[PDB]
């Protein structure tokens, strides 16, 4: 696969360099052909390959900025294994990809971006566990890679949270998302602490581990002082090694 | 009261046997209309029954009452017919709940009153603002502030609420109406009002400084050539006074807060609290001044000099605010204003302050003045602050070397000598050590923080620009 990748990589360098070469149909079906190979639809490409693979759809996306609705590129899937295997392969890498942050390029805007926000809480809620975790892992990675540009949707969102808490979908998914909440502080949690010291920090649990992940959120939470604003490249590697831990968890035969 | 709960029952049936029918739009659906007609019965019967109040609880549902009214609530945007006495009515529902509310369910009423503020129009937004503070805050910071201990909403979700009203407002009448009420009724305000300019939305960091310079006039440095002078600070309306048997009930503010509930009811045909004004309030102030609280006048010229006239202070501009009720009457009913170790997280505000001043930059002299005031560089600062504090302060002096002929951009780089080198030779003075362990190239995790550090790229250009920094840096003196 690394003269593949390479040969993917030339493609990629002919997107970069020439933008006039993306209107015929064959570049459209070598798209098509490596996302349909890179999903498989057990053996998976290497991270070479599937960097290639995403950075074409990073490049045709925001290229033909008027033609190609997502719905079909974060393509269809009935199977829910099928969908988290999209939620881990095609989703996240795309998040980590296309943010750059560089104020004079452009990037997603928002109507693509806010699916992508309904279609990861669409996966949470229904409108069994690894595919939650994902799922909350593609919330992570879209809530610190878009700060910028979600200025006008989190009343909604804040409530799906809520929706969250109320139903402890996944269990412990839940209170490492919201220890990461009140660690790092993203703008969320401001309407999030009071629901935290109000309700969920006030009815106790019940089960051993997700009492000793309660008092974990408490000590941390209770702490009132100086939080760390951290270097977030850190960040960047806990997603890199928690895409690693599942990779080798799914390729493992159960 | 026989058939009154029986028919308040009928109608929470009837609300329960449309709610388990799955809300498909069938028609008919009662409209607002004929849903505020409807009850517009209930409100004269509950004025009959709120006649007799003075604990006198009829046995009514307030709390499957609160759920049928959030829901309700949520059907607002799903209705089309008969918004404004829609409106009407769940505010006059609501107000005639409070004096016969239960207190485990109105820890959580303001903040799920702020809930519905963007499903909203914004002409019901002028009524929303004209009910609030007259009804709905009040007596949760009177009749529930009385037991602390408990968390209470006003500690912990006031930045929430405060959050909203910033976001999906863009009046500077609602923006001062909620700032001057939350201030003037709890303390404590200003720490969860730096601590939502620190950790709020990035879209929410000019109005809540903005909205916040009306009652904070002081952070603007002396000599203050200012041209943004956008949206001078007209204050809100003159409450318009419910008590339709006085005599002025036109034009004039309130004073103080009539909360008796029969005298209140059975004498303005208006729910209680009654907001009585200086000449409305005298009559049953003799007796009765133990529920008569002060509430302050709307002051379109909050000045900035310092609003207490024994002025003794040499900066004419005064810092620190207490708002006791004492004596804040002798101008027209007029806010008064005033002149340790809570320094380090008023400085770490400042570092959110600044992150996005990259790209109508005043926050940057506002920070200038912030950090000279009253933050104090000492040993108590721990060394990983400090060397935040310095590479924050770094791309702050490299981002104020860009920024080129814009007129704000003309004023940062005019308060850049003479202000922050006195600031950096205490610096050199005091932690020099620490400086130039944090011009090392890749220093330790608690200096090489924040800012573009998420690239998917290489990172020697980072240290590229980071010696083109240090160019820009040495001829700084």
């Amino acid at each position: 696969w690394e003269p593949a990748s390479n040969l993917i990589e030339g493609v990629c360098l002919t997107l970069q360099r020439q933008p006039i070469i993306s209107f015929l149909p064959h570049l459209r079906s070598l798209i098509n052909v490596c996302v349909n190979l890179v999903m498989g639809v057990y053996l998976s490409p290497p991270l070479p390959f599937s960097t290639a693979v995403v950075r074409l759809v990073a490049l045709q996306i925001q290229a033909l900025k008027e033609d190609f609705p997502l719905s079909h590129v974060i393509s269809p899937f009935t199977n829910q294994e099928r969908r988290e295997g999209m939620l881990l392969n095609l989703l996240i890498p795309f998040v980590l990809t296309v943010g750059s942050g560089s104020k004079d390029s452009p990037w997603l805007e928002q109507p693509e971006v806010q699916l992508l926000l309904q279609t990861v809480i669409n996966v949470l809620l229904p409108p069994a566990e690894s595919t939650s975790q994902a799922a909350y892992l593609a919330l992570k990675v879209i809530l610190v890679c878009f700060e910028r540009q979600l200025g006008s949707q989190w009343y909604w969102l804040s409530l799906q949270v809520k929706e969250m808490a109320l139903r402890k979908v996944g269990g412990l998914a839940l209170w490492d998302f919201l220890d990461f909440i009140v660690r790092t502080r993203i703008p969320i949690f401001v309407l999030l602490r009071p629901f935290i010291q109000c309700k969920l920090l006030a009815q106790p649990a019940e089960n051993h581990e997700e009492l000793s992940a309660r008092q974990h959120i408490a000590d941390q939470l209770e702490r009132r002082f100086i939080p760390r604003p951290l270097c977030k490249s850190s960040l960047i590697a806990e997603f890199n090694s928690e895409l690693k831990i599942l990779k080798e968890a799914v390729h493992s035969g159960s | 009261m026989s058939t009154k709960a029986e028919q308040f029952a009928s109608k929470i049936r009837y609300l329960q046997e449309y709610h388990n029918r799955v809300l498909h739009n069938i028609y008919p659906v009662p409209s607002g209309t004929d849903i505020a007609n409807t009850l517009k019965y209930f409100s004269q019967t509950l004025l009959s029954i709120l006649s007799r109040t003075g604990s006198d609880y009829p046995s009514l549902d307030y709390q499957g009452l609160y759920v049928t009214l959030v829901t309700l609530l949520d059907l607002v945007p799903l209705l089309q017919h008969g918004q404004h006495d829609l409106g009407q009515s769940i505010f006059y529902t609501t107000t005639c709940l409070l004096p016969f509310l239960n207190d485990d369910i109105l820890s959580t009423l303001p903040y799920t009153m702020i809930s519905t503020l963007a499903t909203f129009p914004p002409f019901l937004h002028k009524d929303i603002i004209e009910y609030l503070s007259t009804s709905f805050l009040p007596m949760a910071i009177l009749g529930s502030s009385r037991r602390e201990g408990v968390p209470a909403h006003v500690n912990l979700s006031a930045s929430s609420m405060l959050m909203i009203a910033m976001q999906y407002t863009s009046n500077p009448v609602y923006h001062c109406q909620l700032l001057e009420c939350l201030m003037k009724y709890k303390q404590e305000v200003w720490k969860d009002l730096l601590y939502v300019i620190a950790y709020g939305p990035s879209q929410v960091k000019p109005p809540a400084v903005q909205m916040l310079f009306h009652y904070w006039p002081n952070l603007k440095p002396p000599g203050a050539i200012s041209e943004y002078r956008g949206l001078q600070y007209t204050a809100w309306n003159p409450i318009h006074c419910q008590h339709i048997e006085c005599h002025n009930a036109i034009n004039k503010p309130a004073v103080k807060m009539c909360i008796d509930p029969s005298l209140s009811v059975a004498l303005g045909d208006k729910p209680p609290p009654l907001y009585l004004c200086e000449e409305c309030s005298e009559r049953i102030a003799g007796d009765h001044s133990e529920w008569l609280i002060d509430v302050l006048l709307p002051q379109a010229e909050i000045s900035a000099i310092c609003q207490k006239k024994n002025c003794s202070s040499h900066v004419r501009r005064a810092v620190v605010t207490c708002f006791s009720a004492g004596c804040c009457g002798r101008h027209g009913n007029r806010p008064v204003r005033y002149c340790a170790e809570e320094l380090v997280c008023a400085v770490e505000a400042v570092i959110s302050l600044l992150k996005e001043a990259e790209f109508q930059r005043l926050l940057s002299q506002f920070g200038i003045w912030f950090l000279v005031s009253l933050c104090t560089p000492s040993e108590n600062t721990p060394t990983e602050s400090l060397a935040r504090l310095v590479a924050m302060v770094f791309q702050w002096f490299h981002s104020t070397a860009y920024m080129m002929d814009d007129e704000v951009g003309s004023l940062v780089e005019k308060l850049k000598p003479q202000f922050v080198t006195k600031w950096l030779k205490t610096v050199c003075d005091v932690r020099f050590d620490v400086m130039v362990m944090c011009l090392l190239p890749k220093p330790m995790e608690f200096a090489r923080v924040g800012g573009y550090w998420d690239k998917s790229c290489s990172t020697v250009t980072q240290l590229k620009e980071g010696l083109n920094r240090i160019l820009c840096l040495i001829p700084y003196n």
